[PDB]
């Protein structure tokens, strides 16, 4: 406490003998020190600058229970097969964090440490959110269970589709596409993430025409139907206005984009619970910080944060579609969103044991460049509680939108029926043959299988495991 | 029209052999089965009529098929569905529901439109079968 | 328009002969194609999936003015000294974007393209926001000019300091530290980014004690004073409540954290204009996507987005402090925040010519690991219109907080006075001697210069220029 | 187990001697007196069942739920020492049984029906272990001891107060007079009596405005922050808020509420107090209807926990030596429950569970009723520094006026603490009374008070007593 | 009038021997002492002027008494208070404050009254000493 | 106390030679200079009294010093400040302001506190010089 600079590891931010408490918030960082920076000093610096420290000693620590509030780096391990990169475990006292505030948790955990010169790269890989912090959060407004009860749909993935083209359609035409997709068999459609309100289509025209299409499709089929009406807007006031309008006209669901940001998202998640609305989260912008293994925030952490905030769906990957998704990483995300508790599972990137404290289950959504020919793979990797979304895969069908919709649904039901009978459906013989057998009695599926059979997206992953 | 509630209604009507394999799957998971009837096909008709109690760890899928076939003999023309329930923590809900019987002819529905405020429409889905005749006489 | 998959470059998303319109939104991406992906196809894919395209052809394009709404990649250049990395220029029609909506602009520009398997890395480097889009945004609630008028402070950087330790202080003690720093000479102090409301200090206690300290310091000096009261909260409702409280008690200023997100930020920026409040933006989380050169969003783009949204201050770097900041990149950020228009300046990372459409000027803030001994460097790199913040550099002073404050201010005034006289102050002789000459008659400065003279943070930068 | 009919609660899963308590469980300790012929374990299983998921006959609808998770478990049943056929029963309840942040819901389960069960002749809730994870859902004290003292600029000594008397009948103008006099003569606070709300002899607004003149007058005459607990207790939430808002609008530092308002209104006002920068004093009106007798009801220590959770800033908690019931060991336990950051098992004090307070703020105990300054040594010994000592009759009953009464109490206080801090064995009957006489030689008010009341005591058999020494 | 801030202001002015005993009590609790000065006696003057830093390391009470007598020699006529700080979890606050010095004559205060809405009065407590002269020249 | 408005008030009072170099800097930037006087030191006293008009592209810094010295001879005891104004687009504002004269003795201010709602205080900063005497007679 004499004035001046001393290493973070001498200031109380490194403790190899620290006993982790069940109330602690834990973070796992992948740290790449600058050349010459001690690995333990780097970890202590992340711990200090995300809790109580600055760069020079301050007497004002002595006005506080300083030892309680200092975070502790407690373990630093080399990353397998990754020279001079380290896994650093840090424990944070419960009382550091504002109750029910994602904004506050993130202000500490990600606020400044990623810009420190002394570390050339930093990635938040996982967190243990303690039971006692989780009970301060809502969790899912609806959750998987109540959602399926509202839909009267059980034992099979749900289906969806993004309306295309992305931009340019009028409200009337939007309602046409939604009518056709729903009537052909889809459970949902959705506005594209960038469909908000624009000169070619102001939002009220979209909302009202979509309700006509939705209701028409429900009366034509005897099923509950919906489409994710995008309430994403510039301001909280305008977002609320769009959400209120959707409620007032009877929509089962709305969507929001991650670019709205955490504070707006928590507001809408409370609103959705209060207003009997399903809340779909599109993860717009997520890959700006989640793509690369060396730096940023792993999407599994985002999963925890958004399940806490209380969205009902989140996009979580397809494995076989047009966007990045190593199967081990994806399986990990899906478990984080859907299970009541997590056990350590290093090949899935599950670094901490964690109870979910009975917060409701968040529905993963698999979307982007997928088609019905891959149905066996989607069922295998992703399971029952997922929404499988086919935008181009429905609207791209040469015999029309209802045909696209019908193809996806027949493929899905045929596949689940066979699985439940005990078919080795994931096998490369059996899966595509289940589909061909169904297609012999369904022209739409025959056509879809023929059109897209050669289509795959196989590229090297960036977001990969460190353990096998 | 074809009522497409249930999880296999885009496939052909299931045979008894197909239903039994579904039952066997659910019972192998440890799920409880029940049978329910209605002649109100409305999408929001949450509570179809119970056929007895759910069949809690009955172990033989033949016993579930017996009860389904008893229900088919006793119930009026209409719909029967087969459900599986998972009482586990994290679920405590239905985890499978599919139709085992449907009417030979389902007229379906129309969309009733009331003018609300501004351009809003207040919608009601009306069943042709329900509006014409009382429960037990609709099909 | 026959059904099926065709390359994005055949779908209208590549046009080498495109004539850029003054109303277009332009984006510059640093694209790293996967091996075997054509550089032009990658650029067309980014253009398509951020405008109107999906992965397979859709007939529904034909219901729209499809040619108008398609974005166009119009130029693809190799990056200097960077094998198989490309600079890709893309133009977007004005009508794609919701008026006054950062959420909508970002939904398109960053929404999905960073997760595309076909591109191993993607970075948004710069954007040309057209005059006609800028007039839909507020710009700064107050801006540099009105801010200095409210302060009655001209011709010298403003001074600030973050209260430390980061977490643990009570409200009463917070007010003590703010009183002392302000009375010693600082223009401002501020809550730390992670100081919101917590068990050791609930926010109302901080706000009220701080107003006592602020007002005491103003009566002791005859100057306008303030401290950035942090209104960052979980929900929009709670954020508004804290902002309203700050207004009701007479605070000149509040702060917010970037982790609140864009929708909340735009709401508060409108609120700040409506309520005569200075709005300070802490950039919490920015380095999760802004640090690495291969992937994410360059901070210069964030500068544009936050100047549009209308914050009054944003943290923008120090060069010589504890956080990342190449001087050429920093100078570029500062110009983006402060100038009425931008000319192409490739060594500063200014890739587009751009008029700011008379949106007000945003005050850059230089903060983190800086001390008064560096004053010549700070004046040289950063100029007059900046807030220089010394948290540890004030509170770490061995003779107390008022002494820390006084040292910084004497150093600042001495340096500006000498500069205005024509001293070659940036020179390594003259700068530190100006400070020593002032210190001969000011014990606090003598002590501060002695304590921290050996302190530097020299490490290899990650966020560096491509041109010299 | 799921065939129809009645079976014992102990065979339905509500008894498990091998149950491992989780840190997230709510635990309850009940003193159970079974009817003659009722098995002690079955009685405990009945309490566990009927305060969690059971009824009196088997229901198949259990099987629609994760029934094993939700059943509470009686896990330990001990005989009560020296108390034939009475037992201590410990029961564990799953965290998920309870609505977040809801005292009404917690109490609906724990005390709802089981006290009326025929098969048990007497039941008392003695203690609870409220888990860390439940506590974080509650606000705790709106202000708490630490911020309260910062607002008052008063540290290192008990705070002083006084209930205005007579209880009923004074005008608003005369109320403000008493408050002025009391505060100027040295009291930190006065208060409305618990039954002073709004009445034909004094409508509440008259009280509030006149008291603010008195308070601000005393503050200007002394240089101290002063207040009086303005009673906002009213028939409805609407009227209570109106009174609270009015007190805030005119700048009162503090309001009071009565426990008879009930838990839901109390929680509402405790959130209001945090939001409105107000100190919130709780009078425990009615508490002794269920808390007095050892065989049946709710021990006041549990009420302490519930009220600290709900978030009052003060609660009356006993004096030992005054006119109301208070065994010293029981009282010391109450005070610890209100003031400490955590609790260790301390059976002689009635602390049956170890319990972390989860950084919920500290609740200020209030010692009130039939106490006088001749007792100052005892009050400091039993009760410590963080307490409000209230002398109603002991101020206003002083023969030389209200100011003199106030001054006598404050000089006694300061002289006693000065001497304690100097190392005096002040609780010793040879030392404390002499400290008071010594100060009294130079303070006529104190001499007079000592002469009038020094021999007054209230010594009777306690009903709410310990089971361990 | 006599300013009765502090916890011993209804007792006579403390002698040095008495102050040392209070200091010793606080230091054997492990509390930190500091000394503060003001010439604004207002009850809401939260922040009296610091005399150096609080003495956290200090173990001998005479050291604290030395600093107190240094403050008394240096500061203008007015008030001095002695404080104890407890930084431990659950407190993190002042736990003792008493006046060591007061002016020989304190004129005190008046109550200034502004007519609010209805019968409400808007009150301000004004110091005679502060309204008359600036800091350093008030007593 | 020392009034610390202006940009050089933590340095010693500027000599005429120092002021002239500041003037020269501002005039070399193309900025317009003016001189202003007051004897109300309040932090919110936005509009000090103008000494004539601003000196728009006067080119010789000696002419600015002449006017400053004329103002010093004519104005009552109090404060004089020297400002530079930049009429350029993007600025259109003052870009330099520093004190050229201050009183020999400035008593400074006190903080007047009115009790607002709850715990809020309504603050007014009062000048000792202004409250005692009228403009032109304060120092
Ligand atoms: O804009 C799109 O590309 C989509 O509408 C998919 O359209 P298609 O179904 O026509 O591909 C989705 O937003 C992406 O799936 C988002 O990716 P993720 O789910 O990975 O966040
Ligand atoms: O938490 C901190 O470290 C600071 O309060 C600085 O404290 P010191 O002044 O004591 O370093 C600032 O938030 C950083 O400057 C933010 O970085 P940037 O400005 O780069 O976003
Ligand atoms: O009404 C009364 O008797 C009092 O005003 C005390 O009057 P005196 O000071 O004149 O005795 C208090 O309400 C009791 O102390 C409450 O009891 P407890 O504190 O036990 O709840
Ligand atoms: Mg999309
Ligand atoms: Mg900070
Ligand atoms: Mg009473």
């Amino acid at each position: 406490y004499e004035s001046g600079v001393i290493p973070y590891a001498k200031m109380g931010y490194w403790d190899a003998a620290y006993t982790v408490k069940d109330t602690d918030v834990l973070a796992l960082f992948r740290i790449t020190p600058q050349p010459g920076v001690d690995p333990v000093e780097a970890a202590a610096a992340v711990a200090g600058e995300s809790s109580t420290a600055t760069w020079t000693v301050v007497w004002t620590d002595l006005l506080t229970a300083c030892e309680r509030y200092r975070a502790k780096a407690y373990r630093v391990d080399p990353v397998p097969n990754s020279t001079d990169v380290y896994f650093a475990f840090i424990a944070y006292e419960c009382d550091l964090f504002e109750e029910a505030s994602l904004a506050n948790l993130t202000a500490s955990i990600i606020g400044n440490v990623f810009g420190f010169k002394a570390i050339s790269a930093l990635r938040l890989e996982d967190m243990r959110i303690p039971h006692s912090y989780l009970x301060t959060f809502q969790g899912p407004a609806t959750g998987i269970i109540v959602e399926r009860e509202r839909l009267n749909k059980y034992g099979t993935p749900l289906l969806g589709a993004t309306v295309k083209p992305k931009l340019g359609l009028s409200g009337k035409n939007y309602g046409r596409v939604v009518y056709e997709g729903l009537k052909g068999g889809l459970d949902f459609l959705k506005d594209d993430e960038n469909i908000n309100s624009q000169p070619f289509m102001r939002w009220r025209e979209r909302f009202l025409n979509c309700l006509e299409g939705i209701n028409r499709a429900s009366a034509a089929t005897g099923e509950v139907k919906g489409s994710y009406l995008n309430v994403t807007a510039a301001t909280m006031e305008e977002v609320y206005k769009r959400a209120e309008y959707a409620k007032a006209i009877g929509s089962i669901v709305v969507m929001i984009d991650l670019v709205m940001g955490y504070t707006a998202i928590q507001s809408i998640a409370y609103w959705a619970r209060e207003n009997d609305m399903l809340l779909h989260l599109h993860r717009a912008g997520n890959s700006t910080y989640a793509r690369q293994k060396n730096h940023g925030i792993n999407f599994r952490v985002i999963c925890k944060w958004m399940r806490m905030s209380g969205v009902d769906h989140i996009h979580a990957g397809t494995v076989v579609g047009k966007l990045e998704g190593d199967p081990l990483m994806i399986k990990g995300f899906y478990d984080i969103l859907r299970l009541t508790e997590l056990e350590v599972n290093l090949p899935f990137g599950i670094f901490f044991e964690m109870d979910w404290a009975s917060l409701r289950r968040c529905m993963p959504v698999a979307s982007g460049g997928i088609h019905c020919g891959q149905m066996h793979q989607l069922i295998h990797y992703l399971g029952d509680d997922v929404v499988l979304q086919f935008g181009g895969g429905t609207i791209g069908h040469p015999d029309g939108i209802q045909a696209g919709a019908t193809a996806n649904r027949v493929a899905l039901e045929a596949m689940v029926l066979a699985r439940n009978e005990g078919a080795d459906y994931f096998n490369n013989q059996v899966g595509p043959q289940i589909l061909r057998d169904a297609a012999k009695t369904c022209g739409p599926l025959q056509t879809a299988l023929d059109l897209w059979k050669d289509i795959s997206f196989n590229y090297t992953s960036t977001d990969t495991a460190d353990f096998s | 029209m074809r009522l497409t509630q249930g999880c296999f209604s885009f496939l052909p009507d299931l045979t008894d052999a197909q239903i039994e394999k579904q039952v066997a799957y659910a019972m192998s998971r440890g799920w409880a089965m029940n049978v329910e009837w209605t002649d109100d096909p409305h999408p929001r008709n949450n509570y179809w009529e119970l056929w007895g109690l759910p069949l809690f760890d009955i172990k033989d899928p033949a016993t579930v098929m017996f009860e389904l076939n008893e229900a088919r003999k006793s119930c009026a023309a209409g719909y029967i569905r087969m459900n599986a329930f998972d009482a586990s923590y994290g679920t405590e809900s239905c985890v499978m529901s599919f139709l085992t019987n449907r009417p030979a002819n389902e007229p379906g529905f129309y969309l009733d439109r009331t003018d609300g405020i501004g351009r809003q429409i207040i919608y009601s889905i009306k069943s042709y079968s329900v509006q014409a005749n009382p429960e037990g006489s609709r099909y």
